[PDB]
């Protein structure tokens, strides 16, 4: 019974912890009356900065792919967008509807400027970044051109946040 | 060869099935489309309907045209025609692009979902280096000759 | 409040789109109506 | 608004051109009762009483009495919201393309706004129906590249926990054989106490042909249809028992009844066809519009669905 | 994720087996027409037969005493009910409600007649029966007199419901 409840708890904080937006209710309401450093989040979805002629494609998704890489695979079902990176980089989840299961993304040919999940807590700012076989950005085969703006920032164990702009292919 | 088939034909159409009739070559555009995607238009040389199209330039008299091309000339991927003006609707290589290319009549049994394409000297898909083209379905024969393929194309790679 | 009416005048797209989901249920009314097997 | 926007004032004089479902003809007017949402999930509560023991008898003084229990189930119905888009000329347009027969360019396959919305509503609706009978969206005659859909959004085909029967490739044009697997099916129906209910008969038009000869030496004054509407009859209390045929259907029959206690359909109010006022506009004559449609809303009781599949291998 | 799901879902299950009336969505409505056996399952709550001058009391619980012999335990807080038989037993838990956690028992100087676990099925009609000290019922040094008037009937893997009439202690 009580190592049940213990087991349940883990198991959702386990599952919440890859999720935009988990639902927690709280026993007290939290102070964040200072208006700086409140836009490293989890749930911030969007980019820094958003035009108003940019490109979205929403396609069904297996995995969690928020906040990374992307790349098209093809099955009988539709295809579906996988995180992923290397050559078969096709696009970067921004938002993601989980009661739908479907995710948008930007394609590679559109230029990108925000938050996306790293590797590891070893990003500094001006360094040259590619996306792993995870859909993680790693510090350098740079097929694409990514520039890290601020360095790594830590929110879990494993969520790693760095701004990046992504703004096109390389040569 | 033709944006609607040049001879007439004698019977009507049946309307009743909703299934499997978008595989015609006077399906323009492409099969989902961005408000937000840049549409050119330039005199066309040819008839690059359905291909890619390269920029020809002339002795100067008169303005650049485009024909169908690829390769390292390649400038965008041609969706429509209007064939009194003679203009060809033009989508720039920098902009995404999902719908229905000629493809090479050679190998289109190989070609699968998921197979990496790249263009050739004729404005005609085929299976593989500098081009991000994806092959989305199986080859469609239209005519003994002519063969359309779903692609999406997004950009030069590296 | 049905496009039924030509007495009804819509004043914005709501109301336009509360009538035509009237004007559909009204008309799936009169079919079963009209049906015999 | 009529007097601004012309778009919305076109459908409105279209809307009636419309065509109604086919489905309206696969469930009784009490099965289908509309709800008021566009996207999300809705829950229903259905209440059972039961009885806990034997009841007790009334003599003298007593005042220990037997009780009757109760008990609910909820079911979560997921909805869905669909798009679709189509160009059209520009109202300003149209005097400039319009001709002595038509009115629309003929080279361009382009057309005036009210045409081209009867007929994409049209489309639209031959797959709502697809949807309501199948419980899949495709648009491919094979069937596959499937959009893969929301849990609890089941057809009529598909829905799960019902009876299923398959009849032998070998045995695809035995008619025997086919009615032999149709009543191990009916046998196996669980209507509970509800049983006294008219049922409904789908069959696609291959098996409607060989339904239409007479019935098996051979005899006469008799069809393979009139046999299987008797042998329903036998477990619907002599219910009434109606057939109809849909070419959506490949080689496949369906048995189900038409009690809303069993089964019930509560679609959207905006499941049909519906105009979204948002209108690309640029400076050429090519305009571009959205319709929006909404799936999910079917809701059936376990085992009461029969389902016979005839592999034609 | 996927994985983490169908641990979530495993828990879950294990969980709600232990549950009074667990809270479930189904995607079907299930058909139980015949008003025969409709009676014996774990949530039918109360008694077989019950009388307006029944003494019902709530109390605090530890575990999940929900149809079983509860005894009083004192540790600060006010002493709680747990699930035991033995010589310990200071009733018996008919009710229950998890958002208070409160345990509505009826003592044993009421006597009662209604559905209670078993600890396996090996019990029979006309047989004597004993709060273990996980406070089931189990066939015959009885400090009580209990009579199953029905067989062991199974609903989960576990789950043992018995008809059984207690009226009082032996001596």
């Amino acid at each position: 019974t009580t190592q049940l409840v213990k087991e349940y708890q883990e198991k959702r904080s386990k599952l919440e912890k890859f999720m935009k937006n988990p639902q927690h209710d709280a026993s007290l309401l939290s102070n964040s009356n200072e208006f700086r450093d409140k836009n490293v989040e989890f749930f911030a979805s969007g980019g820094t900065r958003t035009s108003k002629f940019d490109k979205l494609e929403n396609h069904p998704f297996l995995g969690y792919p928020y906040k990374r890489g992307v790349k098209r695979v093809i099955q009988h079902y539709e295809p579906h967008v996988e995180a992923g990176g290397g050559e078969d980089l096709y696009g970067i989840c921004i938002d993601i509807d989980e009661f739908s299961k479907t995710a948008t993304i930007v394609p590679i040919t559109n230029n990108f400027e925000g938050y996306l999940v790293a590797k590891d807590s070893t990003v500094k700012v001006k360094d040259k970044l590619i996306f792993n076989k995870d859909g993680a950005l790693e510090k350098v085969k740079a097929t694409i051109n990514a520039t890290a703006l601020t360095d790594a920032k830590q929110i879990s164990n494993e969520v790693y946040l760095v701004k990046v702009a992504v703004f096109g292919n390389k040569a | 060869l033709m944006k609607n088939p040049q001879q007439d034909s004698g019977l009507l159409s049946n309307s009743i099935d909703f299934r499997d009739q978008n595989l015609i070559f006077s399906n323009s555009g492409g099969v989902c489309t961005s408000s937000k995607d840049k549409i050119e238009n330039y005199p066309a040389k040819g008839y690059p309907y359905k291909r890619g199209v390269k920029l020809s330039f002339g002795d100067g008299t008169t303005e650049l045209e485009v024909e169908a091309g690829g390769g390292d000339d390649l400038y965008g991927v041609c969706s429509d025609i209007d064939e009194f003006s003679g203009m060809a609707t033009v989508i720039p290589i920098t902009n995404n692009f999902t719908g229905y290319l000629t493809l090479k009549k050679d190998g289109q049994n190989g070609v699968n979902p998921g197979d990496k394409l790249n263009f050739n000297q004729h404005g005609e898909l085929e299976k593989v280096k500098s081009v991000n083209a994806i092959a989305l379905s199986k080859a469609h024969k239209l005519t003994e000759d002519l063969f359309i393929v779903l692609a999406s194309v997004f950009g030069n790679r590296a | 409040a049905s496009l039924l009416d030509s007495n009804f005048v819509p004043i914005n797209f709501t109301e336009f789109v509360q009538a035509i989901s009237n004007t559909y249920k009204q008309r799936r009314i009169q079919f079963y109506e009209n049906l015999k097997r | 608004l009529f007097d601004e926007n012309y778009y919305a004032k076109a459908v409105a004089n279209i809307i009636g051109e419309v065509k109604d479902p086919i489905m309206y003809k696969w469930f009784s007017p009490d099965q289908i009762e509309d709800v008021d949402l566009q996207m999300g999930y809705q829950k229903t509560v259905k209440w059972d009483a039961f009885l806990n023991a034997n009841p007790t008898t009334i003599a003298n003084e007593v005042n220990t009495i037997s009780t009757i229990g109760f008990s609910s189930e909820v079911v979560r119905l997921n909805y869905l919201k669909l798009q679709y888009k189509f160009r059209h000329l520009k109202q300003t347009s149209e005097k400039f393309y319009t001709s002595d027969s038509y009115i629309g360019d003929i080279n361009n396959n382009l057309l005036p706004f009210a045409q081209a919305y009867k007929l994409a509503s049209s489309e639209i609706i031959k797959l709502i129906n697809h949807f309501v009978l199948t419980g899949t969206v495709s648009i491919q005659k094979d069937g596959k590249n499937q959009k893969r859909l929301l849990p609890n959004m089941y057809g009529l085909l598909n829905m799960p926990e019902q009876i299923k029967e398959e009849v032998a490739s070998g045995d695809k044009d035995k008619m025997d054989k086919i009615f032999e697997k149709i009543e191990a099916g009916l046998s196996k129906l669980e209507l509970g106490d509800e049983f006294s209910t008219p049922m409904m008969v789908i069959v696609d038009p291959a098996t409607s042909l060989k339904l239409v000869k007479p019935y098996a030496a051979a005899s006469s004054c008799e069809k393979w249809e009139d046999v299987l509407i008797q042998t329903i009859k036998a477990i619907n209390n002599r219910e009434d028992v109606y057939i109809e045929t849909s070419n959506l259907l490949k080689h496949k029959i369906l048995i189900y009844p038409l009690n809303s206690e069993l089964i019930k359909f509560k679609p959207s109010k905006y499941m049909l066809p519906t105009p979204n006022e948002q209108v690309d506009k640029d400076s050429t004559d090519v305009a571009h519009s959205y319709i929006d449609f909404v799936l999910g809303g079917l809701l059936a009781t376990r085992k009461t669905i029969l389902q016979v599949n005839i592999k034609q291998s």
